This record gives C-alpha cells, structure tokens and sequence, in this order.
C-alpha cells in the first residue's frame, strides 16, 4: 500500500519565479516500533504503550 | 518500595524525577503491598 502511495505522486520542478529543485523518493522500508530510551534502546509491546 | 515490571528489581524511589528503575530501562512501577492486617466479614 505504501509503495503504491508514494510512487502515485510525482514531484515536479521547484521554481521560486539557472538553478532549479527537483525531489525524488525511492523504495519505502519501516522498521518495528522501539521505545527511544534515555539509556539505551528497548523492546516495545503494546501493553507497555498502554501503560505509558 | 517499588516493584518495577518484567525485570525484578526493588525500586525504593520516593524522588519526583526518579521514575525510571534502577539497572533498567523501563519506567513502568509498581506499589508493592507491606505486612499490614485488614478484617473482613465473610
Ligand atoms: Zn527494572
């Protein structure tokens, strides 16, 4: 579903009125949810977000 | 004294900022009951 989303919208130029902005976006990856901890990095379970 | 989640530790911490158990890394923490008598009616 992502891929699909994100490769459906094209970026056009960039032109505030020689130099020119063009973006681009490549293949979508996600990661499994982590608790960012102070101290170091954590497992995270939906009970833990459910008490937090 | 406190009872901190899946580690086993005493957290002891009455601190305001102190939250987070000691040697851990999760900040979840629970009261832990004394020896205290309660009556009841059966
Ligand atoms: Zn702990």
């Amino acid at each position: 579903g992502l891929q699909n989303v994100f490769q459906s919208f094209g970026e056009m130029l960039v032109e505030p009125s020689w130099r020119y902005a063009t973006v681009k976006f490549g293949e979508v990856t996600v990661e499994k949810p982590t608790f960012f901890s102070d101290d170091k990095e954590l497992e995270f379970l939906p009970w833990h977000a459910r008490l937090q | 004294t406190y009872v901190c989640g899946d580690c086993g530790q005493e957290n002891t911490l009455k601190s305001g900022d102190v939250i987070q158990c000691r040697e851990c890394g999760y900040r979840i923490l629970y009261k832990k009951r004394t020896r205290r008598v309660v009556q009841y009616e059966a």
